[PDB]
């Protein structure tokens, strides 16, 4: 086993080195607000590394985008909101707007960098 | 070129805890840097170089006592880690590796902590435990437009450490880009001359200082020789040094002469309470100028 | 579209007590509201928005110092609560909800007190402790048809808070209907253009502006472009603004253009003595108009 694989938005918790084989285990951590998916630990055996984990993306919610949807955050932290993978976010329609037909909720969940923005139409 | 003889005082022995040790380390490191690049060791006394080096080694060694297991730094081992200080250590060590033997693990470990712990998803860096010595952070002390200024400061540190750490820290290039993203998206709303200077150097380093942005950076200079704001004049020395380094990046050699002259006109020689950023920055830029003579 | 640059003076830091704080809060909230709706933060400058938001937080926060246990407001904690002030606070806060964090407890608690403590069984809202700054209430100062003018003003605040408060205040929809009942009952007996304009808008929101009532309202406009009475023009600016908002509620797009023309032709950008209501009302009406452009 040579050097452990790289993962996006993460890194091994230890100072890398070029000679491992075998039995060796390295651990990964993700960047702030990213969510580790898979076993934190990878191991060396038979020359190959066992599959490393991956870092599920958070979502960053901006007024810039929300404005296109005539929407705002319910618990008004900005303007800007970071939400981790798995966490739901609660919007309101902005003054003078209603949920709109093709939209089912003002509360949606972030998945690996994807969040549905509810549409609001205007009465 | 600031005459060697006017710099004898920048050679100091470092002391104190996690912040003060860096305050003393700074002048000596940047002084050896400037003297090397300007080739004034004859006018200064070559035999003095070795002694300065020993002082720098001493600074580096006692700084390691404030390295936390996470690889971050603070004034004291059990004070919450400072984003700013950790980046500042990266900035100094990343220069000092050329003067003395610095352990890559210490430097790149600080880099990985910054990246994996303190950068936000949109690329901004956040300070969660401000330094005690608010006088060592230069124009950042003015607390407003802080995301952009802190993000710029850290990004520059990261760019400084890139060639040294990219190997041990895979996430480095992506971190740099994402911070570049944030500075770019908001560079036009910048008001303070200080920020346009420091963010401008950060973007220029990447090649993202262009079009309207380039124009805005160039047209913030008063009299086309300095970047300044009302308030503490060290900030203006510092900011204008950032711009000099940015302009030097753009190869805009036809703009630098005034700026270089205004800086030399300041007759500023660094050192003293509150002089940390201005001292490091003034001598780094002019050093850069002297090696960039076409 | 009142040129953005011409609104710099509306960004003001709030100061003083229960009443004067609300007088400072007013130009700032409504200017930010207006620039949000007309999307003019580019002609005005996007970096100014964040500063203005801080000003709004300040006002809202220092206004809490004058909230009374009953959830109502007065200029001083020791002074009998004003019906009109409390209702105006609800109007301002309600319109700031997407701007800053407004505690539903403050908002709806004031709504509850208005209804359970200051509405009559017939529906009318009554002032038992008039504000000190009589210049901050615009056209309500003319003490004719007060029962109607006060009822409409308060009801309008209630309609503004309905969405957020209907859940926490069970009596709300009842109170709204009852006030409405009183309005249409005596609307035809109205003489003052101000009153027919502010009561008109109130009824129009519920759809209760119809038949002869709708007829009277429309025909009370002089030159079919303004609502007005002898006295200060500011009252007529305020009254024509309510009228305009009423027409929009009626989707009567055939009647508005002359109205919107007359207002713009008054060239009144807020500010000056006793400006509160004319400032809040004109910019609310003009913004609504831009949002409604088919």
């Amino acid at each position: 086993c040579g050097p452990p694989p790289p993962i996006d938005n993460g890194g091994i918790t230890s100072f890398p080195l070029s000679v491992y084989a075998p039995a060796s285990s390295v651990e990964y951590q993700c960047a702030n607000l990213y969510q580790l998916e898979g076993n934190k630990r990878i191991t060396c055996r038979n020359g190959q590394w066992s599959e490393p984990p991956k870092c599920l993306h958070p979502c960053v919610i901006s007024r810039e985008i929300m404005e296109n949807y005539n929407i705002a955050l319910r618990w008004t932290a900005k303007q800007k909101l970071y939400s981790r993978t798995g966490e739901s976010v609660e919007f309101v329609c902005k003054r003078g707007y209603r949920l709109s037909s093709r939209s089912h909720t003002l509360r949606t969940t972030c998945w690996d960098g994807k969040l549905e923005y509810p549409t609001c139409a205007k009465r | 070129m600031l005459d060697a003889e006017r710099l004898k005082h920048l050679i100091v022995t470092p002391s104190g805890a996690g912040e003060q040790n860096m305050i003393g380390m700074t002048p000596t490191v940047i002084a050896v840097h400037y003297l090397d690049e300007t080739e004034q060791w004859e006018k200064f006394g070559l035999e003095k170089r070795q002694g300065a080096l020993e002082l720098i080694k001493k600074g580096y060694t006692q700084q390691l006592a404030f390295r936390q297991p996470s690889s971050a730094f603070a004034a004291f081992v059990k004070r919450a880690p400072s984003t700013w200080l950790t980046a500042y250590v990266v900035k100094v060590f990343s220069l000092a590796v050329n003067l003395i033997a610095i352990d890559s693990q210490v430097l790149c470990g600080a880099v990985k902590w910054l990246i994996l712990e303190k950068q936000k998803p949109d690329g901004v860096f956040q300070e969660d435990a401000p330094v005690i010595h608010q006088e060592m952070i230069g124009g950042l002390r003015n607390n407003n437009e802080k995301d952009m200024a802190l993000t710029a400061f850290v990004l520059i540190s990261l760019q400084e450490a890139k060639d040294i750490c990219e190997e041990q820290v895979n996430s480095l290039p992506g971190s740099i880009t994402k911070a570049g993203d944030f500075l770019e998206a908001n560079y036009m709303n910048l008001q303070r001359s200080y920020t346009v200077a420091i963010a401008g150097y950060a973007l220029a380093q990447m090649g993202r200082l262009k079009g309207p942005l380039l124009n805005k950076f160039l047209t913030t200079a008063k009299d086309k020789n300095r970047w300044e704001d009302p308030g503490k004049q060290l900030y203006n020395v510092e900011a204008t040094s950032y711009a000099l380094l940015a302009l030097l990046q753009l190869k805009d050699f036809d703009f630098v002469p005034p700026v270089v002259r205004w800086l030399n006109e300041q007759r500023y020689y660094g050192g003293g309470y509150g002089s940390t950023q201005a001292t490091f920055m003034v001598f780094q830029a002019l050093a850069q100028y002297q090696k960039d003579a076409p």
